[PDB]
């Protein structure tokens, strides 16, 4: 129903952050979880999905830097981006997928990260 | 060099050659444990999309004795045959069919949109894609109750949060190659303090 | 695998009808969903399955097609359509987002 977005800042090309979604309303232990990432004026690009498993797959530039979690006490899911770029600059969404009966149809409001200075 | 006579051949034109499959989530297991095993009859059939053969040599195969050989049937797409491997995660190899680690034996996938494709939808075959826990090797689930996502309880009727488990290939012959019918037939090869009685001539 | 779109110059006065299309490299089941994106705010699920109509969305979008071409339709479009509008083949274990169609107003 509800999925509130958290965490966010300026980091150095090589610093590790970590974005958080609080889930009201739904189990991220039985649902699918993706994270989808707009750079600023490009389109949408998939960057992770976690599944209710607990198997994880990232995409071909993120694979090796990134990483999916989830905690079941406090019902969240969270990105870790250990190793940055100047091209992961970008507003991240986290988003409830229902793949092949409604895709992602519920979404964070999303979390900004530029990576300079 | 004179040894009896080749009788009993193993059932395999049955396995390979026939008229329907099992769906993925609830694949069809044949066990073979008294006959000469005619490994040749596989080459027989049409061109395979996969052969991949782990622990055994796939040129060898006559010169083993197992106890027992399990052949395992189903029908997936064609980009889901890269999950039929030892040490694999998607939506088959997780929730569908899970190959061990330390696997023994053969993988066979080759095209069917001859057979399991119709020009208006071939909706048979299933596979499920909800599950709460990923599959131990060679377990199997067959089961339709309702999957729960949301925090409410869901009694057992579909609805808001509350959905079935299973879809369907939707078989056409329109489709691409990742998704046209691949039939795909696993040979497990067990080694048990049996006396090995699945040979070859 | 690759979702071509039909390009971001899409201008249309007000109650105009709207066609956004949607071309696979090959062809593809009909579990393609569309989605709507405002300036910044979080995209909105509007079809899934290529042919139905996400609950809480106006019975204005129509989503109809099948192998490699698909077609999301504003039947009229009313000011709150200035958003930009994505396909996505749900099924893509690697997400598979077409470049998407900016709506204006004329
Ligand atoms: C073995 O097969 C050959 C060829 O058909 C036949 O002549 C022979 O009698 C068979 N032997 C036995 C013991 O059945």
């Amino acid at each position: 129903v509800q999925l509130v977005q958290s965490g966010g800042d300026l980091a150095p090309p090589g610093g590790s952050l970590r974005l958080s979604c609080e889930a009201s309303g739904i189990i991220v232990s039985s649902n699918y979880m993706t994270w989808v990432r707009q750079a600023p004026g490009k389109g949408l690009e998939w960057v992770s999905l976690i599944f209710a498993g607990g198997s994880t797959f990232y995409a071909d530039s993120v694979k090796g830097r990134f990483t999916v979690s989830r905690d079941n006490s406090k019902n969240t899911l969270y990105l870790q981006m250990s190793s940055l770029k100047p091209e992961d600059t970008a507003v991240y969404f986290c988003a409830r997928d229902l793949r092949e009966m409604g895709g992602l149809d519920f979404w964070g409001q999303g979390a900004l990260v530029t990576v300079s200075s | 060099v004179r040894f009896p006579n080749i009788t009993n051949l193993c059932p395999f034109h049955e396995v390979f050659n026939a008229t329907t499959f099992a769906s993925v989530y609830a694949w069809n297991r044949k066990r073979i444990s008294n006959c000469v095993a005619d490994y040749s009859v596989i080459y027989n059939f049409a061109p395979f999309f996969a052969f991949k053969c782990y622990g055994v040599s796939p040129t060898k195969l006559n010169d083993l004795c197992f106890t027992n050989v399990y052949a395992d049937s189903f029908v997936i797409r064609g980009n889901e045959v890269s999950q039929i491997a030892p040490g694999q995660t998607g939506n088959i190899a997780d929730y569908n069919y899970k190959l061990p680690d330390d696997f023994t034996g053969c993988v066979i996938a080759w095209n069917s949109n001859k057979l399991d494709s119709k020009p208006s939808g071939n909706y048979n075959y299933l596979y499920r894609f909800l599950r709460k826990s990923k599959l131990k090797p060679f377990e199997r689930d067959i089961s339709t109750e309702i999957y729960q996502v949301g925090n409410k309880p869901c009694n057992g009727v579909a609805g808001p949060n509350c959905y079935s488990p299973l879809q369907s290939y939707g078989f056409r012959p329109t489709y691409g190659v990742g998704h046209q019918p691949y039939r795909v037939v696993v040979l497990s090869f067990e080694l048990l303090h049996a006396p090995a009685t699945v040979c070859g001539p | 695998i690759q979702m071509t779109q039909s390009p971001s110059s899409v201008s249309a006065s007000i109650g105009d009808t709207v066609t956004i299309t949607c071309r696979a490299s090959q062809g593809i089941p009909s579990w393609v969903a569309w989605y709507q994106q405002k300036p910044g705010k979080a995209p909105k699920l509007l079809i899934y399955g290529a042919s139905n109509l996400q609950r809480g969305v106006p019975s204005r979008f129509s989503g109809s097609g099948s192998g490699t071409d698909f077609t999301l339709t504003i039947s009229s479009l009313q000011p709150e359509d200035l958003a930009v509008y994505y396909c996505h083949q749900s099924d893509s274990l690697p997400g598979i987002f077409g470049g998407g169609t900016k709506v204006e107003i004329k």
